């Protein structure tokens, strides 16, 4: 009755799939990557809403960052993780404009698919794509206005640090700006290397984000287990041992053959103990943290000669309590310690949030180490702001590296749009149409900041290039408000990540690049 | 102990909380196809039907319910086509925003017989207050109220053009078949227009047929197809042989008597058939059947002959024509006398082409006048919304002349009643001021939806609209801001009464009406007992 | 039938989008707030909660109740962490920040389904909170003569207001004398681990007692117990770490012997190890001895001979509670001990309460700690008498680092909705719509008052919006009269950082509901 079509000349699969030409694997590949840009456009700008998303971890992930959100994503589309690590290595590189790439090459596929379908194939829209990302390189360092030189201190960088925070922080951009002010510029190396790792997050369950502050040192979420929490010498021994004693290594046995080796052996073992506590009792010592855990004869003698005792079940967490207080973890037992003491100016416990904390606070020699402590409603609420702290970690990091900016909010991809386009005119061939697609995909990035605000974008899209008649160079999107007039950048102090936007626009051409040339894919069965 | 029904009981505020929810579920279907900015929807059946409509009676007709609160609102929906006819995506809405706000008021320990008192006082209340706002009837616009009233009824449908083509087809549709009554009764029957589809040309070659269009064959193709001059003669009784009843049985005994009762029943079929054909009759048209023994008759004489038309179509004919339906033979003990100066006229009878099919057409009638409308859309889907949406544009030119009063239409009812009930509620309200109070809030939901739909400003635009309709109430210095509504491809408050924004009294007056009386049967479910089916025993 | 790729989209996630997923935020939030609207006010009812075990937890605390409704509802998850926060931060916070963080979303709710984008939300709510907990701050009353009886008595009504809406009726007066009572036998640190809370199951609710001392709970001993008596006008007591038995050992230890005439002696040095150890205690004025590792039945023995008590197997809450109440110090190591480490009590006996035995500490006067015996009828029942104790503790302890109070009841919450309405009418803009709505919320905490017991709530909400436009700003709601009474007077106080963190945390919870507009949850659930 009814035939069917059987296999041809290689189905030799077993389950698995196969995708050739361009309908079938070049313009499904642009309408899957088309979906991500679509997904997180509505999460791009500083009117940018939160996603509350879910893992297969079932805990909550409530953000506006797009890089927290393609990790716990499942995404299964091979393309389509070419575009998320892609913005992974925004993160990794610079760690702010993860999402300027999903936007930006999730434009350059789609406009891209608009010329595979009117005409020149991947062979030129490749090669036109490379013409103007080298263009697109040359018109970064002139776009640079200011520069993050002048009073290097709280003041300067109180203002340059408030666009990444009001990306994802809007209301709070005034008090999170100032709290990255007093722990980036406070642990600052004297014109040596940042590193981002030396700013940790104690998040404390409590009132709002009004009472969240900065303390110089470290806060940890242990006990004690003593009575000498008043501590305002703050001589610090830190060790690595387990302070309980030095117990052998191969199989340990004791071996009695008479009946005065039983009795004094437990008298010795305690007498051996308390000359050990005594040893660094008389070099002033009063905290002694140690990684392992502590015995109850060494707790005796503890609160006898009054010193402190903190428990480090953390092996990394103590490595940096050595560069907090300036001291050196020795791997044996308990010795006269010469050099190798901490220094801190007050150390004290103090239940905030219904917790106890151990807090090795500096008073005088502020700068070694910062910790900013933030407090919030929610523990969902406190990892997004950990989220906005260390993107303003991140972006203190690129002021290092390079003190250049452009100004952003819309006025960098307008002048990038401009000059592109100026370049496609003056390009007799036929790549010249990739070259006017890719001044297009900069058009489409301060749309996603009109779209998220409410306004019309067509509107604001046309006074754009009204405004840039080859002089100004400067003007973005003022989103304050409906019927926008919009103003300057330099005016309102939007500027940030000129070194970010040197990689992300270099990384989305590669990553829609690399998409362009998969013209035919074969999958295995998924198990 | 508790009670021993072997179904489900329960009370307290669960079910004054479902049945909220239950109305706001058909509301916010029907909330994206209401205004000039509304969109249609797709309604697929299991059996692969597609219906695209964006009517709120066939939306919630074929739309399958199970809650008995959700039943209230779409059997709501199947009144207003009754009633009114276009009035049938914003009775749902005030409806459903009744019962929202009511819901917050019981919420307060507010006893919901306050409720239904406070709301007869504010819709009684808005009747007298729109029969005493409007701004004239009939006679000063004269052909302009007809047309403005009905791009008003199309701007919600597929018909919305920027020009006037369906809009005269719908004026010169009604104003042809006025049909005067006892005690000076104008009245405009609707349902006497047959609207046909055909999957043709474009919207614009929709002809408006000055007659009727009877969607029939002609049945034996040697008959002539146009007849000019023609003499229609409506009968209703089949022209097949002459079969004899139950109670009648041929019984012979003689052979040669046989072949004589035979060729009876032929002759006294073809005896019918000559005494109605030398009358001049020329078209004849049948809700029988004509077999084909009675077909040569006509093709032998040069006479069409309609075969198994509609009963409802061949008395929109003999009607419009002068014809006489006559079912048998008659007038005091005659044979065959056919009355034959009760003849139907015609100026011409045609049969012309119609994308494939074969549809019949009678041009003027000469008696009456009448007219149908013939649709042309792209595909099926189209036909059908065309049908529908001209239907709903009949309605309200039908209402306008029987009643002639006209309202602006736009959210400029809403917004003057949503001030004046505030200050009705100030006056005489000591304890049902409350449910007054949140009468006016919940007619302000018209003029939201069209701001939301629109995709313009929301909180901005009915605060904008509201200020020209309070200062038209406290301030008497004939500011004439009464008929302020809003321009929804511009996002500014403008003048319905320049701009041709009509809408009749009726399709407020009774949605007003029917909206609060539906709100006072859900108001009462405090408690609800569901049994459980009774199917296998 | 609209989506069919050949690679799907994730794996098969479902995400809704735009206004239908802010409306199912705000409709979840109102359901789980029907779980602490009954609990709210001195007419509200407790709420019974059993889990899939059989456990039944009778509770009318917001932190309770939440935590128990297993809820999976990623929105509904907010006003669940802000119920923890208030019990982290305040401590009685907890039923009143839900409900008001719902009628955040409530009154916003005709506004989100037309137009209205949410910074614009999120904008005034942040505005209105700041305006807010500036205004308690400028009105809650404070006074300069501390260190007094006064002082005392400020203390004892912030408890007895934290006592109300429990199971607690008439016991009002004698269970919030006995808070403050406790946390000011404590020292300048307020640690709750300084204070035993003990269920001893018979016994009616004025039978329970503020202990000076320590009580712990007579645990497992061995034969000779029922020997040691338990008079003793002025003890010492012996706190060790140390093990009395005589099989301790180093776990290591392998005694190799050559000959009997010195496998004796192994035996004999065994006794004497341990017999060494008894004479430390003894000889020293120690007649009772605490040790949290066991003793065996020849230390037993011995005490009972030497007419000592002892008691082993104490667990180590206890025992720190005990070395602040005696003075002294716990010694691991028995061949130090003195004077200096002993402690010293008056009164120390074994009673009988509610069948089982407690060894009660009493009558020393430099106690840094105390133990509060609760005596119920049933063990839900003093499980909830130990959770009332708790929020009466944590309001007197917050009271006195900052002895700053404002009036009870729903008097500061119509108040404030007074001093918005009037901002609300001098600004410009669509936030007339949105900050006379966040004072028209504010005014269920006088509406569940009244909802909770009838009272008519209607014509109670005109008369408090009257009193607050014409003269005091502390007029509330009376619970035993259905009228209008100045709380201030009635003396129904509360500090002012429990209205200001639950104004704190109930905005932040309300700006982070209409800031999610996508919710995409993955179907991997393994
Ligand atoms: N005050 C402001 N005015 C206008 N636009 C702003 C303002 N602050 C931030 N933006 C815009 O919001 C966008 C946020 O981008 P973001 O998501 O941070 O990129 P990435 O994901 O790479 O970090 C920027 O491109 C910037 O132009
Ligand atoms: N040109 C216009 N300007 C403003 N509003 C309009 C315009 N045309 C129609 N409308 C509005 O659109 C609405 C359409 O209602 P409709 O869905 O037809 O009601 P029903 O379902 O009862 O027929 C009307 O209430 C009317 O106010
Ligand atoms: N004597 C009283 N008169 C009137 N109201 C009272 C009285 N005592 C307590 N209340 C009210 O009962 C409420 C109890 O709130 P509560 O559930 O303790 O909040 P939380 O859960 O944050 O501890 C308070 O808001 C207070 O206004
Ligand atoms: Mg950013």
């Amino acid at each position: 009755h009814v035939p069917k079509a059987p296999g041809f000349a290689q189905m030799l699969k077993e389950g698995a799939k196969h995708f050739s030409g361009l309908e079938e694997a070049v313009y499904r590949n642009i309408q899957a990557c088309k979906e991500l840009a679509q997904t997180t456009r509505t999460a791009y700008g500083p009117n940018g809403m939160n996603k509350m998303v879910i893992n297969h971890l079932e805990k909550l992930f409530v953000t506006n960052d797009a890089a927290t959100i393609l990790r716990e994503l499942e995404v299964q589309h091979p393309a389509a993780k070419m575009i998320v690590m892609a913005s992974h290595m925004q993160e990794q590189e610079v760690g702010d404009g993860t999402n300027f790439v999903l936007v930006f090459a999730g434009a350059l596929l789609e406009l891209a698919e608009e010329l595979l379908r009117i005409g020149l194939s991947v062979s030129e829209v490749i090669e036109g794509y490379e013409i103007a990302c080298r263009k697109a390189h040359e018109i970064l360092p002139n776009l640079v206005c200011c520069s993050a030189k002048n009073l290097r201190d709280i003041d300067e960088v109180s203002s340059l640090l408030r666009t990444s925070i009001m990306s994802k922080q809007y209301g709070n951009e005034v008090f999170l700006a100032k709290l990255i002010a007093q722990a980036c510029v406070s642990i600052f190396p004297d014109s040596g290397h940042f590193n981002v790792d030396n700013i940790r997050v104690c998040k404390i369950l409590g009132s709002g984000i009004s009472s969240s502050s900065v303390l110089h040192g470290m806060v940890f979420k242990k006990e004690t287990e003593g009575d000498v929490t008043s501590v305002k010498d703050a001589k610090i021994a830190v060790y690595s041992c387990p302070f309980d004693g030095m117990i052998t290594e191969t199989k340990g046995t004791v071996l009695i053959k008479t009946a005065e080796e039983l009795m004094n052996f437990s008298k010795g073992e305690e007498n051996l103990m308390d000359a050990q506590v005594k040893a660094i009792a008389d070099t002033g010592a009063n905290v002694v943290v140690t990684g392992g855990k502590v015995a109850d004869m060494a707790l005796h003698y503890a609160n006898k000669y009054n010193i402190m005792l903190v428990r480090l079940n953390s092996k990394w967490d103590l490595r940096r309590l050595c560069k907090t207080v300036g001291a050196t973890a020795l791997p044996r037992l308990t010795p006269p310690v010469l050099e190798e003491m901490g220094h801190c100016d007050s150390v004290y416990l103090s239940e905030v949030g219904d917790t106890q904390v151990v807090v090795f606070k500096h008073e005088k020699e502020d700068g070694a180490i910062s910790t900013i402590v933030l407090r919030g409603s929610t523990d969902n609420l406190m990892d997004d702001i950990e989220r906005a702290v260390d993107d303003g970690v991140n972006t203190f990091k690129v002021l290092t590296r390079d003190k250049r900016l452009v100004p952003g909010g819309g006025a960098t991809e307008i002048e990038l749009a401009k000059q592109i386009t100026s370049y496609g005119e003056t390009c007799p061939g036929l790549e010249q149409y990739a070259i006017k697609k890719f001044a297009e995909a900069f058009e489409a990035i301060p749309r996603a900041l009109a779209e998220n605000s409410g306004v019309k974008a067509n509107e604001v899209i046309s006074k754009l290039y009204a405004v840039h008649q080859e002089g100004n160079k400067n003007v973005g999107l003022d989103i304050e408000a409906e019927v926008p007039a919009v103003k300057d950048m330099l005016e309102a102090g939007i500027l940030d990540t000129y070194l970010g936007k040197y990689w992300a626009i270099k990384l989305a051409t590669n990553a829609a690049v690399t998409v362009l040339r998969v013209d035919q894919i074969i999958m295995a069965k998924p198990a | 102990g508790p009670l021993s029904v072997f179904g489900d009981r329960s009370t307290g505020e669960t079910i004054r909380s479902q049945n909220v929810m239950a109305a706001a579920s058909i509301a916010n279907i029907v909330k994206s196809s209401l205004g000039p900015v509304g969109l249609d929807k797709m309604l697929v059946d299991d059996i692969g039907d597609v219906t695209i409509t964006n009517d709120g009676a066939t939306i919630l007709k074929l739309l399958e319910v199970e809650h008995p609160a959700a039943k209230v609102l779409c059997e709501l929906a199947d009144l207003q086509d009754k009633e009114v006819g276009d009035g049938t995506t914003s009775v749902v809405i005030i409806a459903a925003e009744l019962l929202k706000n009511a819901d917050e008021l019981v919420k307060q320990k507010i006893h919901p017989t306050s409720v239904i008192s406070g709301y007869r006082l504010a819709c009684k209340e808005a009747v007298r207050y729109i029969n005493e706002n409007l701004i004239v009837n009939t006679d000063e616009l004269g052909r302009d109220c007809l047309i403005n009233a009905a791009k008003t009824s199309m701007s919600s449908k597929i018909i919305g053009i920027n020009g006037d083509f369906f809009a005269n087809m719908v004026v010169d549709a009604v104003l042809a078949i006025k049909y005067t009554d006892i005690r000076g009764q104008p009245r405009y029957p609707v349902n006497s227009v047959n609207i046909l589809k055909a999957h043709g040309r474009s919207q614009m070659e929709s002809m408006l047929i000055s007659g009727y269009a009877l969607n029939c064959v002609v049945g034996s193709q040697g008959m002539p197809k146009r007849i000019v001059n023609a003499k229609i003669a409506c009968l209703d009784f089949s022209l097949q042989k002459t079969k004899m009843k139950l109670g009648v049985q041929v019984v012979i005994t003689d052979p040669e008597k046989l072949d004589q009762i035979r060729q009876r029943e032929s002759d006294i079929t073809k005896e019918r058939i000559q005494k109605i054909l030398a009358t001049g009759a020329n078209v004849i048209l049948t809700t029988g059947g004509i077999d084909d023994m009675c077909l040569k008759y006509f093709v032998e004489a040069g006479a069409m002959a309609v075969r198994r038309v509609l009963k409802r179509d061949l008395k929109r004919i003999a009607k419009a024509s002068g014809a006489t339906i006559l079912s048998t033979l008659a007038n005091l003990e005659g044979e065959e006398t056919f009355e034959a100066a009760m003849l139907g006229q015609a100026e011409e009878v045609v049969q012309e082409r119609i994308c494939d099919d074969e549809l019949i057409l009678i041009k003027n009638t000469k008696a009456r006048t009448s007219a149908s409308i013939i649709l042309r859309g792209a595909n099926d889907f189209m036909c059908d919304e065309m049908e529908r949406s001209l239907h709903d544009a009949l309605c309200v030119v039908k209402r306008v002349l029987e009643s002639k009063s006209v309202v602006p239409g736009g959210g400029a009812v809403e917004a003057a009643l949503s001030i004046y009930l505030e200050n009705y509620a100030t006056s005489m309200g000591s304890r049902e001021q409350l449910a007054i109070a949140e009468f006016a809030r919940s007619l302000l939901v018209i003029p939201n939806t069209l701001a939301v739909n629109a995709a313009q400003d929301s909180t901005d635009l009915v605060a904008k609209l509201r200020a020209f309709h309070n200062e038209a109430q406290v301030n008497p210095e004939r500011k004439n801001l009464k008929w302020i509504g809003l321009d929804l491809s511009n996002g500014k408050p403008r003048d319905n009464k320049q701009a041709g924004v009509f809408e009749p009294t009726i399709v407020k007056v009774k949605s007003l009406k029917f909206a609060t009386e539906a709100a006072i049967t859900i108001l009462r479910i405090d408690d609800l007992i569901k049994l459980h089916p009774e199917s296998k025993d | 039938m609209m989506p069919t790729p050949v690679i799907l989209l994730k794996e098969g996630t479902d995400s809704s989008q735009g206004i239908p997923q802010l409306v199912s935020n705000i409709s979840a939030c109102q359901v789980i707030a029907e779980a602490v609207r009954t609990t709210l006010g001195p007419r509200g009812m407790d709420k019974l909660i059993v889990d899939g075990r059989g456990k039944a937890t009778i509770s009318n605390d917001g932190a309770t109740i939440l935590k128990l409704l297993d809820v999976v509802h990623p929105a509904a998850k907010t006003l669940v962490d802000i119920a923890k926060s208030q019990d982290a931060e305040v401590g009685d916070g907890t039923t009143s920040v839900t409900l008001l963080a719902a009628e955040f979303l409530k009154q916003v709710k005709p506004y989100v389904e037309e137009g209205l984008h949410p910074q614009i939300i999120i904008r005034a709510f942040r505005t209105a909170t700041q305006l807010a907990v500036n205004k308690i701050k400028e009105i809650a009353v404070t006074v300069k003569k501390a260190d007094k009886v006064e002082q005392r008595k400020l203390l004892e009504k912030c408890a007895m207001t934290a006592l109300s809406s429990k199971l607690i009726s008439q016991q009002k007066a004698f269970f919030a004398k006995m808070v403050v009572d406790a946390v000011m036998m404590l020292d300048d640190l307020l640690q709750l681990k300084m204070i035993g809370i003990k269920k001893v199951q018979g016994g009616a609710l004025e039978d329970s007692q503020l202990v000076a001392g320590v009580a712990f709970k007579k645990t497992f001993s061995y034969a000779g117990f029922e020997m040691q008596p338990k008079k003793y006008h002025n003890p010492k007591i012996a706190l060790l770490n140390v093990e009395l038995e005589l099989k301790a050992e180093k776990d290591n230890a392998e005694i190799r012997v050559h000959t009997v005439e010195d496998y004796q002696a192994i035996v004999d040095a065994e006794w004497n190890i341990l017999y060494d150890k008894l004479e430390k205690i003894h000889h020293s004025g120690a007649k009772v001895v605490s040790s949290k590792l066991p003793i065996g039945d020849v230390a037993t023995q011995y005490f009972a001979d030497r007419d000592m008590f002892c008691a082993g197997r104490v667990p180590e809450e206890d025992l720190k509670r005990t070395m602040m109440a005696c003075g002294g110090s716990i010694q691991t190591s028995v061949n130090a001990l003195s004077a200096d480490v002993l402690g010293r009590c008056q009164v120390f006996e074994e009673t009988q309460i509610g069948g089982e035995r407690y060894n009660f500490f009493t009558g020393c006067p430099k106690a840094k700690t105390c133990t509060f015996i609760l005596r119920g009828g049933a063990e839900q029942f003093m499980e909830e008498t130990e959770r009332s104790l708790h929020d009466a503790i944590m309001i007197v302890r917050r009271a006195i680092k900052n002895d700053s109070v404002v009036a009870g009841g729903g008097a500061i919450e119509m108040e404030l909705s007074k001093y918005l309405r009037d901002y609300s009418r001098t600004i410009p803009g669509k936030q007339q719509l949105l900050i006379g709505a966040y004072a028209k919320a504010l005014e269920i905490i006088p509406r569940q008052l009244c909802d909770n017991a009838g009272f008519d709530a209607t014509n109670i909400l005109n008369k408090l919006r009257a009193r607050h436009a014409q003269g005091g700003t502390w007029y509330g709601v009376d619970i035993n009269n259905e009228d209008i009474a100045d709380n201030f007077e009635a003396f129904v106080w509360e500090p002012a950082m429990v209205r200001i963190n639950a104004l704190t945390a109930a905005s932040e919870a309300a700006c982070l509901i209409v800031s999610v507009d996508e919710t995409i949850k993955n179907p991997r659930s393994t």
